[PDB]
């Protein structure tokens, strides 16, 4: 292959997968799981049948507080959810061989709808999922009840919104995991907008898988903006192993031998592994004695840094069962680790400075809120490169229900609509899966 | 009799209002005009402050005034006034209606209350709402509460700056400190009281009204940031708070997104905008702004109010500025609110209305459409005809195109209760005015006419939306005059003559009924003639900062 | 075959429609006017000067074959690649013989390499000067023009929607007109955009009130009123439905969409 | 197949193509071709090299008119452009058999970089092009000539403009047919945002196949937006058959036997062509005589009707060889077609309405310009659901030289770096060979 490196994959159980593989069959650019995945993320949409109908049989319209007399439309939407799933499946399609998906959830109060890859290979961007679905389930709608002229455009607004008066679909009763690119932060930063409450939630709430699919989807969107290229591929893909996917079962390792310590305790066995496996050595002994350290790899040193940092998240966190910790814990391990070494720190010094701002925005008057709704196109947390939000993930799976704004006020439907996508919930023994199937073609 | 009569009678006195003949050339240009006589007086005093550069000059370009300049009535008012004192740079109504606008934001308090008592553990009584809204009515105008050594705003120059609260739960608003609530059984009639409070339900919302001067130095997108940080200050201060803890983060979640109101959403790149700017306030929100609804129950007073203030938002100070600038559209918006002209169609099109199918009396019906837009634009299309001088008022056809149209369009609100069916029948009307005339208005005013009867009932992306939620930034809608002031005339419409309470959301129509506000919201009319008068007072100027 | 029918109306004023738009209604001459004197009021070139270019000659730009280009044949200002110059009318709403979208519907109908744009107060054609002169030589002479209501004006065209003055003429700001009163006639003393003329251009007299009631394109009470007119009434209101079905879709396109059902 | 509907597809010459074919063979969803040239369209990058380095020369950085003074960079980036080629291929592509492409043009002054699929798979937007594009050059030109890390930034800054202080690549190096999507006026409008003047030069000022460019992009763009679904696709397939790909010749037609005629005689032989297919038939006669019409088939009506639109704007503006011509021939063409029939104009209105503003913002002082500027993701000329931009991009074919704004000054490099792909300058013949390639498979 490209690189030499290989990995023992091992899962969230903290036993082994795959033995031997090389790093390249986890990489978003080869491994055919990942690929699925950010597939799935593009051209799935949630469509929320009874807050259609709820929405027009009130006149409840186009978001937050808004009502408009007299226009009341009352539909038996969700009654007649099958025949309608039927007809946007119909016009959803492109043939009837194609991977067109359309699924009834709670009772045929949403639907989740997977538009298919033949549409997405001709549209320019992702939003196309959305206008699609949301067109299909308007006429879908209109032509079940053969609502009139008159009242159609409020069947229109109960699906999509405030939009076009908005640049988005504002008050709409459909939503994706990705929102539309016009309110992208940072080019690029498609995968990086999944709410750390939504991702918990499609993972129903287990740690490791939550950090891995937030690892699987921020470093993605690395190659996506071009950080991951060049020089900086390996050290995009070896943060992705070791941090996001377990990789020689460090992660774990590491989270057990410290269960009843601090973030004190955990780099001191993050360094000590560095140092046995050859990662770092000294560089010069100081007077005091202190020893200086550079690293003899430096993307290896990253990455063996960035398992050190999620497993000093899963046991402070861990050990608070209470989220608000986490931008501490991130800023603190970074801190500790450079003063206790004289080694850059995570992302040289990006994870340091993204958990001070998250700290501060998550604890004061200006802006943020609480850890569950960041995310990587978020002013507050787009700063390191893929290596901070899966802490963020790890905590909010860890709070036991100190939050306001918690995975069931944000994120409430998002485990019924999305959870049972198996490379989403379960990610860690997917991608070991699809680095088995590739391993030998690299 | 015609209710334009009476203001041609002044404007050509000593002629015949069916003359179509008269004499011009003769009237000294410029110099018949108080007001161009001012200004050029004022221009020539600005030579030493401008130390040569030179400036306002009536002999550059057009010889103004070969035909007579005309006064304008305000609609509704006895104030005569000439052109210039409506522009909006030279009218501090017109200003302070817009500031008050962009300096409004509403927030929800229930969610800041459950942060309070679930991860708190503080209760929330109406004995502690009060001391809040003490507290913030010192907060939000520039005063600090926690801090050692805090530099303070001036209050002297933001008097305007204040904080109330509303609740749909009467229990609670009985509670209440009166100083600072506004009472919605005592600021609406009995039924669009009730109204309200079944759709606000029980619960409660302060209106923030962050200073005139900051959004005249800054922007709109600053409103929701300047009541959220206070907001935050204040709930520390009140219920004595660690000034800097995790639950902090949610009340500013909560105010600046979660539980916000704003007046306006933001706009795509190419007219790039923060929210609270014109362009992202919809039709129906601008007709909840208006308050004419709660203090009077004819649907074409409220109507024709409503399109006053609307214009002065949208045509003049959106369209003739924010995305033009110069002398700018004046009269493109004041056709829509003087002499009574529009008065006069749109009674026309009401009474016809009331005698054929009775307000509210049909459901909507391409028939209706048909028969109530072809009658109203017949009758005003005839006006023009029948008076010369009422053809050399409205003397742009723009002008003509909107006032028939929004007389047709409102009309056919009335009857039907649907306002696309409303903006429909305005299409029918633009058509058949241009094919009646052989022209319509300036070179590009039909852009949305053409597209608009296929978009008015349209399902499609970017085409179908219900016409109470469209705005300025509606695609077909985002350039041109001479409709968005009428649009928000027929959002307004069919609630009118329904008799509701508000259009589209009943938290901006609670939060502007408020006697404190600098413009009067009641009659937009009444206010923007007290401006052209010179006799508004606005709110943000620096006199107290500034040498005497 | 197929017979044009220009517009729908059963008045004298949709006739007098057709009557413009028809290419084989030939247009009567009410005047004349000399090529110098046109092309002075036109104030773009002096008689006499050779046309000015604004590109080489058009067989210099055809590089490449174009088989749907050669199609179509360029007009001779094109061909010598002569600059674009225009015209420009305001047209009394009291009747005057020409009115503004007639008249773009005329030019499209009527002639080749148009660019003509529809205002309330004004009617422009933008064409390659050499046409141009051609053209507007026929909108100057014929009864699409009354020198008392029919103003040439390439700025400051303030007047359409005006009284009429003391002797009949609408208003102009500039005054490029101005009535002669020993001989009844309307004289140009400036060109369109206003600058003076050296000596004046005799545009002749005025129509009278009953010709132009006649002839005139717009509908008004006065004459023959639109309400009047209830076939084109008939059709705008078919062309505004027309246009509300297809923009909803669903019925119109019904076949369309079950066989996208699979129904 | 779905849709009952045959055409035969002839050429930009008059001559038949391809004999009986399914209409959905056409579609943007089955055609090859248009796949093809889509995917291209959006992986495709053209790099500046001889402007990086000018940039660098003078220290010219991030935007017109902007110098550092001090900051100035002198090296021979186009006489090693070879070499930087290279490392650009090997930092771009994923595997040596992948689709990446990387081309050196005028003289090694220009690259054209298309960047392999397998990369837009896992990336949610078609930025992705652009910023692994630019992360290779950076790259390569610093490793070729081991610029200095104080020195490094500015080579970024040539590339890459002033990114990220601005929310694009303002006064960059390197550009894209596709703009960023954080610009889009409206959500799926990424393939809209193609000036004309941009399309004229790719397809070498050839008037059918600039228009048949346009065509496919804009009705292609109206798949994505959703407004080709359900009861509307055919219409839109019509469309861009008829309008766009001279269905039956009735485009080509239409102008050959107007070549000397006007905007009214190629209406009058339109509407004959339409009552002999039977598209059209009496509704009702008024009094006067007048025949006032209805269309038998409503997407079919609409479709000549668009034909005729763009055979108007051919004879008209070609007659005078001038392009402002467009906008009032557009206009002029659906308001004297409606009330010679009674029939409902192009898209219903849209077109016409299109053409007021149009014809306004590129005749007065607010907005707009000449032409060959707009697109279908213009706020002026975004209204018409794909059937009036052909048009535009048909007239500035036709343009003699009377623009200031013309191809040369807005477009001027375009043609030397895109139009020798096959597909994108020849996309009639090359759509109807996709055509072939499926017809049976439908
Ligand atoms: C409530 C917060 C948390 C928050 O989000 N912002 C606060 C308050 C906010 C308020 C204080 C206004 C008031 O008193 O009503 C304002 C003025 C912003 C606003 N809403 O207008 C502000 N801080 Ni603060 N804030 C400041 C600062 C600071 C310094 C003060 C340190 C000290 O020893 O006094 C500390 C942070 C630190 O320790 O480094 C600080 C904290 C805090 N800052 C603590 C309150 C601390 C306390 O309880 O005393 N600010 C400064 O370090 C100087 C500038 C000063 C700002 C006002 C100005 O610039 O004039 C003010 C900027
Ligand atoms: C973080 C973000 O706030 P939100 O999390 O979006 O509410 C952003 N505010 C800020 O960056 C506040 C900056 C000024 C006050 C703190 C200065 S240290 C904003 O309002 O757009
Ligand atoms: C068209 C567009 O201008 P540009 O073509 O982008 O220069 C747009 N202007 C407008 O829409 C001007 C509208 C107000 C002036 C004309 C009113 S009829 C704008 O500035 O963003
Ligand atoms: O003359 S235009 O119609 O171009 C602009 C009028 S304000």
């Amino acid at each position: 292959p490209m690189y030499e490196d290989r990995v023992d994959l091992y899962g969230a159980d903290g036993k082994l997968l795959e033995e031997d593989v090389p790093l390249e069959a986890v990489s978003p650019l080869k491994n055919p799981t990942i690929a699925n995945l950010v597939s799935d993320v593009k051209r799935s949409v949630a469509v929320n049948l009874a807050g259609i109908e709820g929405s027009l049989r009130k006149a409840a319209l186009g978001g937050k507080s808004n009502f408009i007399p007299g226009r009341e439309v009352d539909l038996p939407i969700v009654e007649n959810a099958e025949a309608i799933a039927e007809k946007i499946k119909k016009l959803v399609q492109t043939s009837e061989d194609d991977d067109t998906n359309i699924r009834l959830i709670n009772n045929g109060q949403q639907i989740l709808v997977q538009v298919p890859t033949t549409r997405m290979g001709v549209a320019a961007d992702y939003t196309v999922s959305a206008l699609v679905t949301g067109a299909a389930v308007v006429q879908a709608i209109i032509d079940e009840f053969d609502v009139d002229m008159f009242d159609a455009n409020a069947v229109k607004t109960a699906v999509m919104g405030r939009y076009p008066q908005t640049v988005d679909f504002t008050g709409a009763n459909l939503s994706t995991l990705l929102g539309p690119p016009v309110l992208l932060e940072g080019l690029g930063y498609g995968l990086r907008n999944i709410m750390a409450n939504h991702v918990v939630a499609i993972t129903r709430k287990n740690t490791l898988n939550a950090s891995a699919l937030s690892s699987i989807l921020e470093q993605t969107a690395m190659f996506e903006t071009g950080d991951a290229v060049g020089a900086f591929e390996r050290m995009h893909l070896l943060g992705l192993a070791y941090q996001g996917l377990n990789a020689n079962n460090l992660l774990f390792d590491l989270v057990k031998e410290n269960g009843k310590g601090t973030v004190g305790t955990v780099i001191a066995s993050l360094v000590e592994r560095a140092i046995e496996d050859r990662v770092i050595k000294v560089a010069k002994e100081m007077t005091s004695g202190y020893k200086m350290y550079e690293p003899a790899d430096w993307a290896l040193w990253n990455a063996y840094a960035a398992t050190g940092l999620l497993a000093a998240t899963i046991v402070n966190v861990g050990a608070a069962r209470a989220a608000q910790g986490v931008a501490s814990t991130v800023l603190y391990y970074n801190d500790i680790l450079e003063y206790e070494t004289g080694l850059p720190g995570v992302d040289f010094g990006r994870a340091m400075g993204t958990a001070v701002g998250f700290s501060f925005f998550s604890h004061s008057i200006y802006g943020g809120g609480g850890p569950g709704i960041f995310h990587g196109n978020h002013v507050v947390t787009r700063h390191s490169k893929g290596f901070a939000l899966p802490c963020v993930a790890a905590a909010m799976c860890l709070d036991a229900g100190t939050q306001m704004f918690s995975v069931e006020k944000t994120s409430g439907l998002i485990g019924s609509v999305y959870s049972e996508i198996d490379y989403f919930r379960e990610p860690i023994v997917n991608v070991a899966k699809g680095a088995a199937e590739i391993k030998d073609q690299l | 009799k015609k209710l334009f009569l009476k203001a041609l009678k002044k404007k050509f006195e000593g002629e015949d209002p069916e003359e179509k003949s008269t004499n011009f050339y003769c009237f000294g240009g410029w110099e018949q005009s108080e007001r161009k006589r001012e200004f050029t007086e004022y221009a020539k005093k600005a030579a030493e402050k401008r130390g040569g550069i030179p400036f306002y000059n009536p002999d550059i370009g057009v010889p103004l005034g070969q035909r007579k300049l005309m006064a304008y009535r305000v609609s509704g008012t006895d104030a005569y006034v000439e052109g210039d004192d409506l522009h909006f740079v030279n009218n501090a109504a017109i200003q302070q209606m817009v500031d008050d606008i962009k300096r409004t934001v509403i927030v929800g308090m229930d969610t800041a209350h459950a942060v309070l008592e679930k991860r708190l553990g503080v209760e929330v009584t109406p004995e502690t709402i009060n001391e809040y809204m003490e507290v913030i009515n010192h907060a939000l105008p520039g005063g600090a509460v926690v801090q050692e050594h805090m530099v303070e705003v001036h209050p002297g120059i933001v008097e305007d700056c204040y904080a109330k609260v509303f609740t749909g739960d009467d229990n609670l608003a009985d509670e209440l400190d009166k100083r600072i609530l506004i009472d919605i059984n005592k600021e609406f009639p009995e039924e669009q009281a009730e109204q309200l409070k079944s759709y606000i339900g029980n619960r409660t919302y302060q209106v923030n009204r962050v200073p005139t001067i900051v959004v005249r130095a800054c922007d709109g997108g600053t409103v929701s940031r300047w009541s959220a940080m206070q907001i935050g200050m204040s709930f520390i201060s009140a219920y004595k708070l660690c000034a800097g803890e995790a639950a902090i983060a949610d009340f500013s979640f909560a105010a600046k997104h979660a539980d916000v109101i704003e007046m306006g959403t933001i706009m795509p790149a190419r007219r790039a905008r923060g929210p609270n700017e014109p362009g992202g306030v919809a039709f129906g929100t601008f007709a909840d702004i208006v308050q004419a609804s709660r203090v009077s129950d004819d649907p074409a007073n409220v109507s024709l109010e409503v399109i006053a203030g609307a214009a002065a938002l949208y045509d003049q100070v959106w369209l003739g500025s924010y995305m033009s600038g110069g002398v700018g559209f004046t009269q493109y918006a004041t056709a829509a609110y003087t002499d009574d002209i529009l008065d006069d169609f749109l009674y026309y099109g009401m009474e016809y209305v009331e005698d054929k199918f009775g307000i509210c009396g049909s459901e909507p019906t391409m028939d209706v459409v048909r028969d109530i837009s072809t009658e109203v634009t017949l009758y005003s299309l005839e006006q023009y005809e029948e008076y010369p001088t009422l053809l050399e008022d409205h003397f742009g056809g723009s002008q003509r195109a909107a006032v028939a149209a929004a007389a047709a369009g409102c009309s056919t609100a009335f009857a039907t209760g649907n306002s696309n069916a409303g903006v429909n029948g305005w299409y029918l009307s633009q058509i058949l005015h241009k094919e009646a005339h052989s022209r319509l208005g300036f070179y590009g005013y039909d852009l949305q006419d053409q597209c608009g009867a296929s978009n008015s009932l349209s399902i499609r992306s970017d085409e179908g939306l219900i016409h109470e939620l469209r705005g300025p930034n509606y695609p077909n809608y985002a350039m041109n005059v001479g409709h968005q002031p009428e649009y928000a005339g027929i959002a307004q419409a069919p609630h009118a003559a329904r008799g509701d309470a508000f259009c589209t959301n009943p938290l901006i129509k609670v939060a502007f009924a408020d006697k404190d506000l600098s413009f009067d919201f009641t009659s937009p009319r009444k206010s923007i003639a007290k401006g052209a008068l010179r006799e508004f007072i606005p709110e943000g100027e620096r006199d107290l900062i500034i040498p005497a | 075959s197929y017979k044009a029918q220009y517009t729908p109306g059963e008045t004298r004023i949709a006739e007098n429609r057709r009557k413009h738009m028809n290419p084989d209604y030939e247009l009567r001459k009410l005047r004349e006017i000399s090529d110098e004197d046109l092309v002075k009021v036109l104030g773009h070139r002096n008689p006499g000067e050779s046309y000015k270019s604004v590109h080489p000659p058009l067989d210099e730009m055809d590089f490449e074959e174009d088989i749907v280009r050669d199609l179509v044949e360029p007009i001779q200002g094109a061909k010598e690649g002569v600059r674009v110059r225009y015209i420009q009318f305001a047209d009394s709403m009291y009747n005057a013989p020409a009115q503004p979208y007639d008249r773009a519907r005329t030019y499209m109908w009527r002639y080749r390499g148009v660019d003509t744009g529809t205002l309330s107060g004004r009617q422009v054609i933008e064409m390659r000067e050499l046409d141009l002169e051609g053209v507007s030589k026929e909108l100057v002479e014929t009864e699409l023009f009354d020198p008392a209501t029919t103003g040439i004006r390439g700025a400051t065209v303030h007047g359409h929607s005006l009284r009429l003055d003391e002797n009949g003429l609408m208003f102009d700001a500039l005054q490029r007109y101005v009535f002669d009163e020993e001989t009844g006639h309307v004289v140009y003393v400036k060109e369109q955009v206003g600058r003076p003329l050296d000596e004046p251009v005799d545009m002749g007299q005025p129509l009278d009130e009953e010709e132009l009631r006649k002839i005139t394109t717009i509908y008004r009470k006065d004459n023959i009123a639109m309400r009047d007119d209830k076939e084109a009434i008939e059709v705008v209101e078919n062309i505004h439905t027309g246009r509300t079905m297809g923009g909803f879709g669903m019925d119109v396109f019904k076949e369309d969409l079950r066989k996208r059902l699979g129904d």
